């Protein structure tokens, strides 16, 4: 029971972790859906992807 | 939580059934991790999703070989190529 | 009146203690045939705290050496001031410690700690008004460690009103001796941290970053890190032998700064440290060896303070000064660095003035500060240690001497407390 | 038994 | 059993929800909304239920503890009238909220 | 200095009121590595049936033996004897 | 601090002829064994300036005892230690082992015993062998055991010569060597590994000679035996003894086959040109074709590694070099162990032979590692050993001489299931 | 646990139920149920709250009227 306990907070951890970098990728992505090049090309990437 | 209910939300005690509220510890602890586990395997996962496409992002501003060499590519176009990718995409997102 | 007994354990032990023991025969003014040739009478009026009067003139250390090897002993009689120490205190087995945390706190231990407690009693009970008892060793051993550790238990047991200062050398990451150096640093920080008073930590990987930037020596084998260390443990206590301005007692050092009963860990350093190059050039007052010692390169530790926060800060003159000077100095010390202290503690700084410099230096001083941010050592060394105990590697040589894995969930367990207790505060 | 898993815990005679 | 029981009372009141919803035919939005406000004020009812039901508990064992360790403590000294009787407390161990 | 069982029975009936003085502080973690697991646990059906799918493998249910088996086939046959 | 030398077979024996020669320029002892406390390891002392080692080599055919009986250090030996059989196994496990083993294993025990009543502090065993023929595996294996079973507690290193990959001369060894791990894995304690081919293309590569005699290897396997001992003998600043060894090289009970290194293992004429100071000698020491068996450590990953420096060491320029060693990439150690290393230094530097093919170099380093780069090597030989016991050949012989089936059955499941521990332990 | 996720999606489907057929009356009569045992547990939780406090100031009576003991000593208690 105390090695499933030790378990669960490493894996807490790991989840706190992740979610951090996954807000942080999330919100440089919303940054690069908003640039001047985004508008600029005759064909946006908006469209392409 | 389980600091202060250890056990839950008269005759003598025989062995087999001697440790049942331990167990129901267990048991709480163990669909905890397992509940973590469900996140964490969603969190990865759409986190992939993310880096995915934000190389393919920056793969479309920059001039590269491979986004030459994807023969579905704006930047040079042969035989309709990318109109039918577009078509098609359209077709199955619609 | 006060005096000290001191025991050097396991090979880094012994060689730390030999250089020391070469050091106080110099401040003191003694030849390593054991007569006296120093110069004033301010030295042998309170020798009596490390030496013994034999038979005319012949002053013998009150040092035991302990090892389980008579290789490092023959080293140690066969060095320059070797030649002191009473023969009947060079207890050492003959098997091997083997490195190994069991082999030197279960077998042979329990083979060679009643002997080795029989000559340390014969010492203390020789010596009339006792202060306090001195430690050498190496947390990264087996029986530095084992050894060491389990003398430091005993004997507190035995003497449970006596101050103790226990040296050890924390193994640090990049400086990798061998493989078990986690395990063993575990295994005794667990009882350090339970009974011995006050353990001064240092480390080899601070202790050549000094001799590189400071010292700006070419190639420093051990014989410098070694000085470092004795100019550090001779001025630990110099208000015994000498008189000061400020006298400062080793329980007066400890009620001043350990704030709580488990809170012991000092980290350590010594001014001024000056390049045999620059010294021409450089200039020594007061309001500079303070501020090296407060210099966060000088600390014989990898923890930076400005990683974390100071408890209490004790910082031990020596030389005739001004001591308004050396307040002033420490008050705007701290209005300067407010940020680093602890809110809930005024004057986190306690200062004390000794009236002897050491020999040639015309001031000097000594920094033992209690920071939290020493939390870093044992957080690194629990990171290490829990590495290697989810598969149970290099665990077989002490399941087969006999220690069960509760023991080692304890120790990881009281390390974690500790890192958790430093944290809180700060 | 009181604090893990007892529900009852009762002294022997002597 | 009973979870088969349950299963079979989710079974028959979504088929009456979905039935009663095709015959109204009533506009979404408007509806929709009127149940999403209702939805929020009954999951706040429950979980408010379930955190002062804990909270319940808390305040009990803390309570109950504090009597047993102020017992130990006047025994200790020599006081030998105990004035106050335990609380029907469930859970009983060493933790946080004594000191 | 006492024993584990003697600590725990001392204080109340099975627990430990520390005294601020001594300064050891384990019953609550620096608040920086805290663990609260409530909002993970699932609030809906579809939560408690994913839940349920997940893991069931757990959810259900040399040489020192031929040199025993040596020596236990050379007393057999002895007892035999 | 003592440790007994046993040498059985033709390659053990003929190892030992270059070690003793070594030993022997190292503590100044002439050949017939006077000089003109540092070597009470390797001799025992006695007379009017009389040395005589702590070995016995064993052997069944006398053709090669005869060798050691008569060639300039007869007087060096004592003439008793010297056992001769009667006829050789013939590389033949079951008359190694059960035919003509039981007659001589007692006159080799009751020496050994003597012996070490004679030694003052035992402190280890070290066996040298082959475990390419019957003489070897099969009579090695039959005394470990014996070995094990009386003394038990004290240390064992096997310094065991296993066939090479391709390059084989019995026809036979893959039978004995799978036959002979079954003790070789269970009965010692510390394996120290060799191969013919690897020590081959070392001395093509550095020593530059195309044709290598056994006279080569001979030497530069004794070179790395006197390294490892030094620490014993000699004055250090870090000195590392068995215990130490086992204690930091052996993570698992059954895990102990460890490689080893030297460097410079240099020639005569670029020992000036080419630097050899001690943060390029480290790096040098850890290349896959500086590996005196033919492995790839690129394959696996590192356990754990043991580096033994003698002569002009600073324990600095080991601190760094091990740091260079950690931050390269084309290495990996097992994600277990953050100190991955155990450093020692000594201070007498390397004994050069006179005549020999080394040079007089200041300083040098001995590495043995622990790695799972070794069940290849195991997988090898158990596919080369199941594919000839599939028609049923060569068995005849072994069957007549004493084994049935069930040590083949046993001896095939055994490799199986330390192939398989490899396996799991690497990730 | 699939028991009470059963029984809250039933008391949920039975709330769109009412709301949709416009019942009513019975599912606001729930509410109210819920909201007077909301009102009766915080007034536990208020008895029991006072109690405490009050066994606090009981206990340290008691101390302070033999005076053996000064008013507090070692570990301070906490206050709801
Ligand atoms: N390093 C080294 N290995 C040798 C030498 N001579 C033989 N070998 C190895 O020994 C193997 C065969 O020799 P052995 O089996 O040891 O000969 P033996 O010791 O008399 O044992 P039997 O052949 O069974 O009689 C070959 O595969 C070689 O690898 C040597 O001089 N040096
Ligand atoms: N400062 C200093 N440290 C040393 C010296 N010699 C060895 N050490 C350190 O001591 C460690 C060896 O631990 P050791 O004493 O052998 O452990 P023990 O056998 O259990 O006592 C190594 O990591 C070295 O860094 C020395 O002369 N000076
Ligand atoms: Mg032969």
């Amino acid at each position: 029971y105390l090695a499933l306990l030790q378990e669960r907070a490493g894996s807490l951890r790991d989840v706190e972790s992740l979610q951090h970098q996954n807000n942080e990728l999330r919100a440089l992505l919303n940054q690069y859906l908003s640039s001047r090049i985004n508008d600029e090309l005759q064909i946006p990437p908006t469209q392409i992807i | 939580q389980e600091k202060v209910l250890p056990f839950w939300n008269g005759s003598e005690v025989d062995e087999w059934d001697y440790l049942n509220c331990f167990f129901r510890r267990y048991n709480k602890a163990l669909l905890d991790k397992t509940a973590i586990d469900k996140e964490k395997s969603r969190l990865e996962r759409e986190n992939a999703d993310l880096r995915s496409i934000l190389k393919q992002y920056l793969d479309g501003i920059s001039v590269n070989d491979d986004v030459l060499n994807n023969p579905v590519n704006p930047l040079l176009v042969v035989n309709n190529r990318l109109q039918i990718t577009l078509t098609e995409r359209n077709k199955a997102r619609a | 009146m006060r005096e000290i007994v001191h025991i050097q354990g396991g090979q880094c032990g012994n060689q730390i203690g030999a250089k020391f023991w070469e050091v106080v025969s110099d401040e003191h003014g003694i030849d390593p045939t054991g007569t006296y040739h120093g110069d004033s009478d301010l030295q042998l009026e309170r020798i009596n705290v490390y030496f013994n009067e034999a038979t005319g003139g012949r002053y013998v250390p009150r040092a035991i050496l302990m090892d389980l090897e008579p290789g490092t002993m023959d080293s140690v009689r066969s060095g320059p001031y070797g030649q002191i120490f009473r023969p009947d205190n060079f207890v050492f087995g003959q098997t091997g410690a083997g490195n190994n945390w069991a082999k030197g706190h279960y077998t042979e231990g329990a083979e060679l700690i009643d002997s080795v407690l029989d000559v340390v009693r014969k010492e203390a009970e020789s010596c009339d008004c006792l202060q306090g008892f001195q430690v050498c060793h190496s947390l990264g051993g087996g029986t530095g460690s084992g050894m060491g550790t389990l003398l430091i238990s005993k004997i507190r047991e035995e003497y449970p009103d006596r101050m103790m200062l226990t040296f050890s050398v924390v193994p640090s990451p990049k400086v990798s001796d061998t493989v078990v150096e986690p395990y063993n640093a575990t295994l005794s920080v667990h009882q350090l941290v339970e009974n011995a008073d006050e353990c001064m930590v240092l480390d080899n990987e601070a202790l050549y970053d000094i001799c590189f930037r400071t010292l700006k020596l070419t190639t420093p084998t051990f014989g410098d890190l070694n000085h470092l260390i004795s100019a550090v443990m001779s001025g630990i206590t110099c208000c015994l032998r000498f008189p000061g301005q400020l006298n400062a007692d080793l329980r007066k050092l400890a009620v001043n700064l350990i704030p709580f009963p488990r809170l012991h860990f000092f980290m350590v350093g010594f001014t001024p440290l000056t390049s045999r190059g620059s010294q021409q050039y450089r200039a020594l007052t007061v309001p500079e060896l303070t501020q090296q010692m407060w210099d966060a390169k000088n600390m014989m530790c990898a923890a930076d303070p400005r990683h974390g926060r100071y408890l209490t800060a004790s910082a031990l003159f020596r030389g005739r000064m001004s001591t308004k000077e050396v307040d002033e100095q420490m008050l705007n010390v701290q209005n300067k660095n407010s940020s680093y202290f602890v809110e809930w503690i005024p004057n986190n700084v306690k200062s004390s003035v000794c009236d002897i410099p050491p020999k040639g230096l015309k001031m000097s001083a000594t920094f033992i500060g209690n920071s939290t941010a020493i939390q870093e050592m044992f957080k690194r060394v629990s990171e290490q240690f829990t590495a290697m105990f989810r598969r149970k590697a290099f665990l077989h040589w002490y399941t087969g001497e006999g220690m069960d894995e509760m023991e080692f969930t304890e120790a990881e367990s009281n390390m974690n407390d500790l890192v958790s207790e430093y944290q809180q505060y700060q | 038994h009181e604090q893990q898993l007892g529900w009852d815990w009762r002294p022997p005679d002597d | 059993k009973k979870v088969e029981a349950l299963g079979e009372a989710l079974e028959m009141k979504e088929a009456q929800l979905a039935e009663v919803l095709t015959a109204a035919n009533l506009d979404p939005g408007t509806l929709a909304a009127i149940n999403q406000r209702l939805e929020e004020v009954l999951d706040n009812k429950n979980q408010i239920i379930k955190a002062l039901q804990y909270d319940v508990a808390k305040v009990s064992k803390a309570h109950n503890d504090l009597i047993r360790v102020y017992e130990a403590k006047l025994t200790e000294f020599g006081i030998p009238v105990d004035e106050l009787g335990f609380r029907p407390l469930v859970t009983n161990t060493s933790t946080g909220p004594a000191g | 200095k006492p024993t584990i069982v003697e600590r725990y029975a001392n204080y109340g009936s099975g627990t430990y009121a520390p005294l601020q003085r001594e300064g050891r502080f384990p019953e609550s973690k620096p608040l920086g590595k805290e663990i609260e697991t409530e909002g993970y646990a699932p609030v809906t059906l579809k939560g408690v049936v994913d839940l349920e799918s997940f893991l069931p493998s757990r959810l259900l249910n040399q040489r020192k033996e031929a040199a025993v088996q040596r020596d236990l086939k050379a007393i057999n046959d002895l007892l035999d004897t | 601090r003592e440790v007994i030398s046993i040498h059985i077979g033709q390659a053990g024996i003929q190892v030992g002829n270059a070690c003793w020669e070594l030993y022997c320029l190292e503590h100044g002892i002439q050949p017939d064994g006077q000089m003109p406390d540092a070597f009470n390891t390797f001799f025992s002392e006695t007379g009017a300036g009389k040395h005589v080692p702590r070995c016995i080599f064993l052997d069944l055919e006398p053709t090669v005892v005869d060798e050691v009986r008569t060639g300039t250090y007869r007087q060096l030996f004592h003439p008793e230690q010297l056992i001769s059989g009667k006829e050789d196994a013939a590389n033949n496990f079951a008359r190694g082992h059960y035919t003509i083993g039981k007659e001589i294993v007692d006159l080799a025990l009751d020496r050994i015993r003597k012996l070490a009543d004679n030694c003052t502090g035992l402190q280890g065993f070290l066996v040298f062998n082959a475990v390419g023929g019957g003489t070897g595996s099969g009579l090695g294996s039959l005394l470990l055991e014996r070995l094990s079973v009386d003394y038990g507690k004290k240390s064992k290193l096997g310094f065991t010569v296993y066939p090479s990959p391709q390059v084989s001369t019995a026809v036979v060894e893959p039978y004995n060597s799978v036959l002979s791990t079954h003790s070789l894995l269970e009965h010692t304690d510390v394996a120290v590994m060799l191969d013919n081919e690897a020590i081959y293309d070392i001395c093509r590569r550095s020593l530059d000679i195309e044709r290598p005699t056994y006279t080569n290897l001979n030497r530069l396997i004794a070179q790395v035996i006197s390294s490892l001992t030094a620490s014993l003998r000699f004055d250090g600043a870090l000195n590392v003894d068995i215990t130490e060894f086992q204690t930091n090289l052996v993570p698992y009970p059954r895990i102990h086959f460890m490689l080893s290194s030297y460097a410079p293992i240099i020639s005569a004429e670029k020992a000036y040109h080419e630097q050899l100071s001690v943060a390029e000698i480290t790096n040098a020491a850890f290349e896959p074709a500086s590996m005196m068996v033919k492995c790839d450590p690129r394959h696996g990953k590192y356990m754990a590694c043991c580096l033994m420096y003698r002569g002009d060491v600073v324990p600095k320029d080991v601190n760094a070099s091990v740091a260079t060693i950690k931050t390269k990439r084309t290495i990996q150690f097992v994600d277990w162990c953050p100190t991955g290393f155990k450093c020692g230094i000594n201070y007498q530097p390397p004994t050069v032979v006179p005549g020999g093919d080394l040079a007089k170099v200041q300083r040098a380093v001995c590495m043995i590692s622990n790695s799972t780069a070794i069940g290849e090597i195991f997988s090898r030989l158990d596919h080369k050993f199941d594919l000839m016991y599939a028609k049923r050949a060569f068995v005849h012989w072994y069957v007549g001489e004493g084994m049935e089936e069930g040590e083949f059955s046993e001896a095939r499941e055994d490799l199986a299931a330390l192939e398989k521990d490899f396996e799991e332990v690497g990730a």
